[PDB]
C-alpha cells in the first residue's frame, strides 16, 4: 500500500520534518530524510537497515535548519530546503536554465540522490560528498568541468558542519597525489598511484567483496571502488579526528570494522617527520635515516633525535660519472618538482636522469609488470619513509666515490 | 553472587550504542546473554567489558 | 634557612608566591593554577614552559586564590580560605617528635620527616610521572603498589581514566594500562633488557634503567646520568605511556617512545587465542603454525575474536614444538618460571608435562637463560620485525 | 610608492609531540633556532601525535 517509503520526489510533492517521511533507495540500503544533532536539524542519508545510524551524506551541513520546521521540495526546477520562515537554507544550483518538465528528484540504488530531467541528470549528490565515499562515487577531478570531489570531516562526533580535515587530490605537481589537510596545514601525504595502490596506504587491496581503481585519462583523474556483493557495506570516511579509513559493516562483530586507517603510524606517516634527504623507518632508532651517501646536516641535533634539518650529500656531484644508490621498499618522495614520462622504462630513465645535471633521483611510475614509466626529481627529496613488505625502488644520485656497485 | 567480566575487543569504536552493540556481540560469541556490557574505545579499538557470573 | 625546607613556623601561601626549591635548582614546588582551580604542585625550575611532574591535591582543588601549605600539629596540611583542611598527609606514626620538617630533596622527592626519619614521601604517591630515582611497582615490605594515573585532560590534573600499573600475581611481573576498570594494553614482562611490549626502550648516553626483583621490591627505576638533561616517563591524558626528553633544539618534550605504539597490533587481545598480530600482514591476525581458525566464516571477514586451535590433537609423549620468532611473550597469568635451568632442560620439562602448551627463556641476555612454561590458551600475542624473542609452541609431531 | 610587496611565504617545521600551552611561541623559537632569523609569526597544530609548525616568512 502506501505506508512505506518511496524513492521518488515529484514536482508537486514535498518532504517535511513534521511528517517524519523519508526516501528509501530501491534495494533498501539507503534512507534519506531529516535528523537532529547538536541542537540543529539536517537533511541527510544513512543506511536503512542498521539500527545504529551512520550518516554517509548531509545536504546542508554548514546551513542548518534552525528548528523542527523544514521542507524539501522542487521549486522552479530546483531542489530547495526551506526553514520555518520560508527562507531557503540550501539548494542545488542548476547547471542549466532550459530545464524541461517534469523535473524529478530520485534516490538511486547506490545512494546517489539525483535531480533529473527527461533529458538526464541535472544534479547529483555523488558530486557533492560530505565525509564519505560510497561505492561508485568518484574521488578526484572531473576534468571537463573542473569539479574536484573531496571529503571534509564532521567537526566532531555530533557536529556535521565542515571540520578541519579534508582528504583531497592535488594535481598541481608531477604526479596526482592525495593529501590530508588540517585547515591549511599539510598533515599527511597519501601520495601517488603506483598503480596497484596508493604509495602511502599499503593496506588497500582487492577483497572478496570489493575492487577499486584509479582512472587517469582525458576525462578524469579519480579514484573509485565497487562492492561486488550487494549484501556487504563498505565505505571510505575521513573521521572527525582526521583518519581516512576503509570501514566494512561486519555483522559477527556488530561494528563498522576498520579494514585500514590512515595515517597508520604516528612514527613514520606524519608529513615530513624526517627532514630532507632522510627517510623514516619504524624498525630503526632513530626513526629518521640518512640516505646512503648522505650525512646529517647537524649531527648533535641528529643524535638528540632532532631530524629537522635533514641530511646532505657527503660528496659534491659532478654530473658526468655520477651513479645511484638503490633504495628499497620506499614511499616515493613528494612530486612537486618532479616529471613523468609513463611510456619509457627504467634504463631509459637512468639515462635521462644521468644526462640531466639537475635530476637527483628517479623511479618507475608503475610497479605492474616488473615496472614501467619514468619519474624524475630535482632538488631535495621530501616526506620519505620505507616499508617492511611494500613500496618501491628509488634511485638517488650520488658522486662516483660514494657509489657501491 | 557478585559479577565477573567477559572481555571482547576489536578494531573500531563504541559509537552512540556501544553498550547494546557489545551485548549483541557477546550473545553472538557465547550463545548466552550478559547482565550488561560496558564499552570504551581508546586506541582505535572497541573494548567490551561484559558482566557475567561469576 | 634553606630554599628547600619548610619548618613548623613557616608556610607557602598562594598570595605570597613563596615556593620551595630543590638543592641543585632542578625542581620548584609551590601553587599553580589551571582549569580555574588552584593546586599545590612541582615543576622543572629552569624550563620556561611549565611541566607539572607532581600534584599534591589533584582531586581536592582550592576554589580561590587563598591557600596555605604548612605543618600543623606535626602534619603537612593544605588549608583553604576558611582555614579548613582541603588536603593532608595522614601520618604513619604515633610517637612523632619535634622538629617535624617538610623538605624537597635534590631528586624532587618531597618529604615529611622526624628526628627518627621519613614520615611521608611524594615518591610513594606519584601523579602521572616517573622521575629519575623513582620506583615504579611494588614495595614488598609494605605491600604498596606505586603506579601512574593520568591527568583527566591537558588542563584538568584530577585523576584521569588511565593508569599504568605493575601486577605480580602471575608467572612474571607484568605492566598493564587500564582505562577505568578496562584492561586496554599490556606492556608485559621484563626480559631483562627491556619489557616485552615496549621494544623502543634502551640504554641511552644520558639514562640507564633497571628492573629490581628481590625481597624488598618489585619495581622499575631509571637514572639520568647527565645533570643538564631532563628525561621522564609520563602517561598522558590520551592514555599513552611515553618517555620524554627535553630537547632544546626542538623546544619541546621529545617523545623517545610512545606506548601503545600501534593501534593495529598493540591493543590488548586484538587477536584471539592461539593467534598473533603482525603489522605487515593482512589479516593482521595470524594463526600460529599448526593452528587453524576456530570459525572460518568469521575469520575471512576479519573477525578474529574466537582465535585459532590446533589442527591436530596433542599426544603428549612424542609432541613437538614450532619456534615462533620475534615475539611479544603471551600473558603469563597461567605461567611458571624456573630461572636455574636452560632452554634444553626447559623443553624436556615442558614435553614431560602434558598440560604445557609453550615455553621460552626467562632472560634474553647472554644467548638466553631461564625457563618459562605456559599452560592453556596463549593470549595477547604479536610479533615484531626486528625485536622480540623466540617462543616455542607445542604441536603434535605430524604438524612439526 | 604603490610598488608590488614582497611575496609572503610559509616555512614548515614538524616533529613528534604536541603544541602545548604555548605552541606558537615554541614554534617561533624553534624557527629562530633553525634559521637564525625571525618569522612574522608561527601557527601550531597537533594531530597525529605531531607538532606542525607553519611559519610565515618573507
Ligand atoms: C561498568 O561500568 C560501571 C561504572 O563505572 C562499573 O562500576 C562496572 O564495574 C562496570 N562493569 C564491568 C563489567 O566492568
Ligand atoms: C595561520 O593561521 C591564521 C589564523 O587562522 C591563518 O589566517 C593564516 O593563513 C595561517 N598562517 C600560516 C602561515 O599558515
Amino acid at each position: 500500500a502506501a505506508a512505506a517509503a518511496l524513492s521518488t520526489l515529484s514536482s508537486t510533492e514535498s518532504l517535511t520534518i513534521s511528517s517524519n517521511r523519508t526516501l528509501v533507495s530501491p534495494g533498501n540500503i539507503f534512507e534519506l530524510g531529516f535528523f537532529r544533532t547538536n541542537s540543529r536539524w539536517y537533511l541527510g542519508m544513512w543506511y536503512k537497515k542498521l539500527s545504529g545510524r551512520t550518516y554517509v551524506w548531509v545536504a546542508n551541513r554548514d546551513n542548518p535548519l534552525s528548528n523542527s520546521i523544514g521542507t524539501l521540495k522542487i521549486s522552479n526546477m530546483n531542489l530547495v530546503l526551506l526553514d520555518h520562515s520560508n527562507k531557503s537554507v540550501w539548494s542545488t544550483n542548476l547547471t542549466r536554465e532550459n530545464v524541461r518538465s517534469p523535473v524529478v528528484a530520485e534516490l538511486l540504488a547506490n545512494g546517489n540522490f539525483v535531480v533529473r530531467d527527461p533529458s538526464g541528470f541535472l544534479w547529483q549528490s555523488f558530486d557533492y560528498p560530505t565525509d564519505t565515499l560510497l561505492p561508485e562515487m568518484k574521488l578526484g577531478y572531473d576534468l571537463k568541468t573542473g569539479l574536484n570531489r573531496f571529503l571534509v570531516s564532521w567537526r566532531s562526533s555530533d557536529d556535521p558542519s565542515s571540520g578541519d580535515f579534508s582528504y583531497k587530490l592535488d594535481i598541481q605537481r608531477g604526479l596526482p597525489e592525495f593529501y590530508t589537510f588540517k585547515d591549511n596545514t599539510l598533515v599527511h601525504r597519501t601520495g601517488p598511484w603506483n598503480g596497484i595502490r596508493f604509495s602511502g596506504i599499503p593496506e588497500e587491496q582487492q577483497l572478496s567483496y570489493m575492487v577499486y581503481n584509479f582512472t587517469e585519462n582525458s576525462e578524469e583523474v579519480a579514484y573509485t571502488f565497487l562492492v561486488t556483493n550487494n549484501s556487504i557495506y563498505s565505505r571510505l570516511t575521513i573521521n572527525f579526528s582526521g583518519f581516512f579509513e576503509r570501514l566494512t559493516w561486519t555483522p559477527s562483530l556488530v561494528i563498522w570494522n576498520p579494514i585500514w586507517s590512515s595515517p597508520a603510524s604516528f612514527q613514520c606517516d606524519p608529513y615530513m617527520i624526517c627532514g630532507p634527504g632522510s627517510y623514516c623507518d619504524v624498525n630503526t632508532l632513530p626513526l629518521c635515516n640518512c640516505i646512503q651517501g648522505f650525512k646529517p646536516l647537524n649531527v648533535q641535533e641528529w643524535d638528540m633525535r632532532d631530524h629537522t634539518r635533514g641530511c646532505i650529500r657527503r660528496t659534491r656531484l659532478s654530473c658526468r660519472g655520477d651513479g645511484f644508490t638503490r633504495m628499497k621498499n620506499m614511499k616515493l618522495p613528494e612530486t612537486t618538482m618532479a616529471t613523468v614520462d609513463r611510456s619509457i622504462g627504467v634504463k631509459e630513465c637512468e639515462k635521462k636522469c644521468l644526462s640531466d645535471c639537475n635530476c637527483t633521483a628517479f623511479a618507475n611510475a608503475d610497479i605492474r609488470d616488473g615496472g614501467t614509466g619514468c619519474v624524475i626529481w630535482t632538488g631535495r627529496l621530501d616526506d620519505m619513509r620505507n616499508y617492511a613488505v611494500s613500496g618501491q625502488d628509488l634511485y638517488v644520485r650520488l658522486a662516483a666515490a660514494d657509489v657501491v656497485e | 553472587r557478585k559479577t565477573c567480566v567477559h572481555r571482547l575487543n576489536s578494531g573500531g569504536s563504541c559509537g552512540k550504542s556501544g553498550q547494546h552493540d557489545c551485548e549483541a556481540f557477546y550473545t553472538n560469541k557465547t550463545n548466552q546473554k550478559a547482565f550488561y556490557c560496558n564499552c570504551t574505545s581508546p586506541f582505535r579499538t572497541r573494548y567490551c567489558d561484559c558482566a557475567i557470573a561469576a
